[PDB]
RNA sequence: UAAGGCUAAAUACCGGCACGAGACCGAUAGUCAACAAGUACCGUAAGGGAAAGUUGAAAAGAACUUUGAAGAGAGAGUUCA
RNA sequence: UACCCACCCGACCCGUCUUGAAACACGGACCAAGGAGUCUAACACGUGCGCGAGUCGGGGGCUCGCACGAAAGCCGCCGUGGCGCAAUGAAGGUGAAGGCCGGCGCGCUCGCCGGCCGAGGUGGGAUCCCGAGGCCUCUCCAGUCCGCCGAGGGCGCACCACCGGCCCGUCUCGCCCGCCGCGCCGGGGAGGUGGAGCACGAGCGCACGUGUUAGGACCCGAAAGAUGGUGAACUAUGCCUGGG
RNA sequence: GCGAAAGACUAAUCGAACCAUCUAGUAGCUGGUUCCCUCCGAAGUUUCCCUCAGGAUAGCUGGCGCUCUCGCACACGCAGU
RNA sequence: CCCGGCUCGCUGGCGUGAGCCGGGCGUGGAAUGGAGUGCCUAGUGGGCCACUUUUGGUAAGCAGAACUGGCGCUGCGGGAUG
RNA sequence: GGUGGAGCCGCCGCAGGUGCAGAUCUUGGUGGUAGUAGCAAAUAUUCAAACGAGAACUUUGAAGGCCGAAGUGGAGAAGGG
RNA sequence: CAUGAAUGGAUGAACGAGAUUCCCACUGUCCCUACCUACUAUCCAGCGAAACCACAGCCAAGGGAACGGGCUUGGCGGAAU
RNA sequence: CCUCACGAUCCUUCUGACCUUUUGGGUUUUAAGCAGGAGGUGUCAGAAAAGUUACCACAGGGAUAACUGGCUUGUGGCGGC
RNA sequence: GAUUGUUCACCCACUAAUAGGGAACGUGAGCUGGGUUUAGACCGUCGUGAGACAGGUUAGUUUUACCCUACUGAUGAUGUG
């Protein structure tokens, strides 16, 4: 029933929310759980980039994030063979490698 | 809090601020906005005139990344900008006109809103409004389109 | 079930509890509503009556300097 | 035995400010002071803003301060605003100001400084002019808040443009029945 | 680049094993269940399903005398009580 | 004042629905303990606080085995992003400035070139400023200090009323166009009208209150509907085999 | 299902069994709705509704304020006249 | 209110008219009282009675309106009781 | 003041499952009714003794009686355990 | 009003815990009640419930939610059973 | 001559602009828009809708009947001038 | 007294007369249960049908007093040493 100028308020609540809740309690020892990997994982590998292997530069793909570059997913196969590192070799030393990226420019 | 509730105050108080004639039974006028065509007409027509009915064109999968356009107004294009690079003219007695890169604060369009400062400028943008050609024309400047 | 079907018993003390009020009326009321062939003229009046500011201003200094004249020629 | 209305006999206005801030009421107990002993009405209006709310007492543009100490006279006066003073991107040629006021963000208070300007607070001013000498008092636009557009008449009423609360303004929200003629009715 | 296939990691856990904690409840509350509780008990059966925590610090839990068929008493004694 | 008793006056039993309850209206033997406007989300306005054309906050990250910690602190992360900073159209899309002066096109209320000012004006406007004149002061006069009163005169916030102006949609009407192209090209004008618009801003976040909803939703209350199951030890028939 | 037919009977249950769940089903309708003091204080009318035991909107109510006025020898404004 | 003057694409033999700028002048019947304005918003939306007016009805403690006043929301003195 | 035997409150802030007479409220307890209604279907008991603290009601003896072999008699099924 | 032919019409021996009417016989059904018996109730020993209950319990009239126990005015009122 | 002679959303159709979209470009169909008319809701601010229950059920209602009681007294009865 | 569920009615007979009424249209924990007014049935009419019928017809559970009062009887009661 509503009553002098409010919104109009389509809430979704009609299905039933009450048993899927997921509450975040977890939250502050998730951030825990993931640090000791993130520790573990260095101590593992002791000499290498904890970060991980080397990403390429990369541009974004939509009109409105044209001018930003980011972290691509790996170097392509077009640009290897003229730095002259094996595609299977590089795997190896820490170069990601993507074969599956056109290089059109 | 619990403790500054008019809930409270409402103790010893029978009808619990909801009238002994009329009680609070659970759902009188519908549930939700319901009703907007039958018996709530008068909010509804009176209060959010237009809800009810079709309108326009359908544009099915619509993105906004398409039609991304932020725009300055003529008003702070200075701001984008290190003031002292505006102090860094009105003088120099060159005729510098530094340039402004709008689409590097993150704007593809120019619109003319405001005074602008006397003052040469060169401001790269995608889009420029008629306006905000004129008004960097008339002070002395350039209007140069970026892709 | 039969009801009361109308009455106006007790309003006149109701609408009479905040006074009626007469509608505050400014001066400089709303010129909507006049016919537009007034309008679509007088706006040509109000946006011209700066040229012809000249012989506005030096024909108020002369009544102005005509009556300092006016009210020291009774002193 | 007596027939006069009670209905509205006592007067709802602010004696105190609401808020518990020792500073605002500091000076509040400064110019509980000064208001009740010099004809000076100026601390008058002063007191009776330091109790109105943040939502009653709105921020004033450094613009909107050039151009109300611009007009022909008010040279030399201060400026006295209870509230804050905000800065204006969109203004550069800074003249030399004395303000005064409660608050004055942080990059404004740089633009006063540089231009050879002073701003004291609410405490200097009852030193400089306790009577209020050589002031003006200013405000930001009441009306300003973007809540003013939702008061009126109503939406939907003959030409009374006032503006509807709507989850989120697009085309399907809000142009139908009661806003184009071909599509019931409109006003 | 379909019509065939394999794959760790972040991801989920009101069952289970083993723990830790709490601005939680405190015996009509908190789980049905602080106890021989999914027990007693009901129903042909599917199923239903309780009540019920506290002597004292230590049993030192009242020997003995007496009245009574006996239950119960009167004295005595134990106890900080 | 509270225990018992006495007297004079008063005095019908509470809760409830109700035009009307002491009611020949209903609930109520008595006493203990339990017992009913909650949380979440979403708006809205009011209020407090931080910062302020910005401001966050989340998720992440960097710092612990937590005792207090599953806290606190910190991070071009702080802006990827939301909300705000700009509207208007169904949409292609456009997009908030005017004034003035001089000069040049025939000042043609049209088009272009140089300079100045910059958010227009009217009426109220808290109200500050200036203030004629007074009002004394132990003398006649002179005269600088100090205020009180102060006619009259000025700037004029906020806000309200009005007139203008600009943006977009639509219409009308009419003019000149620019020319990387050709004009079923694009561009400007005047007048009216639609707009949740601009016309030197006020938001963001965090609290608390009130209200409205969606939620079991202030507590208790149906006759029903659905999905799976267990029953012929009673009884209803049929059958099989016995007994009277 | 079964009925030599009464809607009979189907484990004290039958115009449609019992058990658990969906389930805190829905209720414009009954019932209840827990401390004091202080200040203000109503309505049963308007239009629309498958509206007539209900809502929506009007009023009437309160709270919050604000804008000013001047009893500070120096007031405009309003009104159930 | 009274003068003076500008502006017009309307109106017209001229003037109208309206709009502007500029000056010139104060208590305009009695009695009362500080006024203006914006936000949220609960309850209510079964009503009843009396003077007077009045519609059905024969009449009603009946049905239905007007105007005010009450009762509901409210005790006290009086009407024995209400 | 008393009994009671181990913990508790004042102030400044924060948080609630926070105040009961009532709901044919829930659970437990207890009255008035009241020492009342009642212990009335199938004819029936009596004497003496024994035992015993204690006998209308047990046991033995004696007497009167009923069930009357389509049984209140003698044996089984199902069921009970 | 509004019968009627297998929505069967008309008949009808036997039969009926089927529905009526009349007569004979009979009778405590009645005029009109009376007494007798058994078991009760009744009192006692023993044992002992329940429904129900705002507070409660003498009337007339008045008013009143238009039939009171309580209120107004009268009438009156004597423990425990 | 004046005061009545009429109709939302959605949907459908017709008409209008060398209109816009038809989505990676381009051309045609087609469809979607925009602006006006029409197709209609007579319960006329606009649900797509027949019964019966004496086998019945639930929530309620003295807001709504069938008894009594009140007020009234037409009618009925009784009585005057 | 005859008929009738009847109030009401009509007659027979007697008489002095067979006047009219109230008491919740007196009186169901006083009776009876014939009539209405459940469920079974039967016809007529109506209804396409389920069914309807102040149209007939037959069959159809009538609970509780021990409480207070009133009343009827029954003991008593304060006073009178
Ligand atoms: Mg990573
Ligand atoms: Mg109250
Ligand atoms: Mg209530
Ligand atoms: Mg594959
Ligand atoms: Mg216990
Ligand atoms: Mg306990
Ligand atoms: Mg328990
Ligand atoms: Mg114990
Ligand atoms: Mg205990
Ligand atoms: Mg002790
Ligand atoms: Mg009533
Ligand atoms: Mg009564
Ligand atoms: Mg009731
Ligand atoms: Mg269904
Ligand atoms: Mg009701
Ligand atoms: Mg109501
Ligand atoms: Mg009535
Ligand atoms: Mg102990
Ligand atoms: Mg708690
Ligand atoms: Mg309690
Ligand atoms: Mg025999
Ligand atoms: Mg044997
Ligand atoms: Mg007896
Ligand atoms: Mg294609
Ligand atoms: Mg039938
Ligand atoms: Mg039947
Ligand atoms: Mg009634
Ligand atoms: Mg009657
Ligand atoms: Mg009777
Ligand atoms: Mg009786
Ligand atoms: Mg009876
Ligand atoms: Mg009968
Ligand atoms: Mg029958
Ligand atoms: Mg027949
Ligand atoms: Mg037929």
């Amino acid at each position: 029933a509503p009553s002098r100028n409010g919104m109009i308020l389509k809430p979704h609540f009609h299905k039933d929310w009450q048993r899927r809740v997921a509450t975040w309690f977890n939250q502050p020892a998730r951030k825990i759980r993931r640090r000791k990997a993130r520790q573990a994982k260095a101590r593992r590998i002791a000499p290498r980039p904890a970060s991980g292997p080397l990403r390429p530069v990369v541009r974004c793909p939509t009109v409105r994030y044209h001018t930003k570059v980011r972290a691509g997913r790996g170097f392509s196969l077009e640009e290897l063979r003229v730095a002259g590192i094996h595609k299977k070799v590089a795997r190896t030393i820490g170069i990601s490698v993507d074969p599956r990226r056109r290089n059109k420019c | 809090p619990s403790r500054l509730r008019k809930t409270r105050k409402l103790r010893g108080h029978v009808s619990h601020g909801h009238g002994r004639i009329g009680k609070h039974r659970k759902h009188p006028g519908g549930r939700g906005n319901a009703g907007g065509m039958h018996h709530h007409r008068i909010n509804f027509d009176k209060y959010h005139p237009g809800y009810f009915g079709k309108v326009g064109m359908r544009h099915y999968h619509l993105k906004r990344n398409q039609s991304f356009c932020p725009t300055v107004n003529l008003d702070k294009l200075w701001t984008l900008v290190s003031e002292q690079t505006r102090i860094n003219a009105a003088k120099n007695k060159t005729g510098a006109a530094p340039i402004i890169d709008v689409v590097r604060s993150g704007y593809y369009k120019v619109l003319g809103k405001g005074k602008l400062p006397k003052q040469p400028v060169i401001v790269k943008a995608k889009f420029f409004s008629r306006r905000a050609e004129e008004k960097i024309k008339g002070v002395g400047g350039a209007c140069v389109l970026v892709a | 079930a039969k009801s009361k079907n109308h009455t106006t018993h007790n309003q006149s003390r109701k609408w009479h509890r905040n006074g009626i009020k007469k509608p505050r009326s400014q001066r400089y009321e709303s010129l909507k509503g006049v016919d537009p062939k007034f309008l679509r003229n007088m706006r040509f009046a109000k946006k011209h009556n700066k040229k012809g500011l000249k012989k506005m201003q030096a024909n108020n200094a002369k009544a102005m300097s005509a009556r300092a004249e006016a009210i020291k020629a009774l002193v | 035995g007596v027939d006069i209305r009670h209905n509205k006999d006592r007067k709802v206005r602010r004696k105190e400010p609401k808020s518990q801030d020792i500073y605002l009421r500091l000076l509040v107990k400064l110019y509980r002071f000064l208001a009740r002993r010099t004809n000076s009405t100026f601390n008058q209006v002063v007191l009776k803003r330091l109790f109105m709310s943040r939502t009653n007492r709105p921020p004033l543009s450094l613009s909107r301060m050039i151009r109300k100490m611009k007009l022909p006279g008010r040279e030399g006066k201060t400026a006295v605003v209870v509230g804050t003073i905000t800065d204006d991107v969109r203004v550069q040629e800074v003249p030399k100001l004395k303000v005064c006021a409660l608050r004055v963000s942080s990059r404004a208070r740089s633009r006063i400084l540089k231009a050879g300007g002073k701003i004291l607070t609410f405490d200097q001013l009852a030193l400089d002019s306790p009577k209020g000498c050589g002031t003006v008092l200013l405000s930001g636009p009441r009306k300003g808040r973007e809540v003013y557009r939702h008061f009126g008449k109503a939406p939907g009423t003959p030409h009374s443009h006032t503006k509807p609360y709507v989850r989120s303004k697009g085309r399907k929200f809000e142009r139908a029945r009661g806003r184009r003629a071909s599509r019931g009715y409109k006003n």
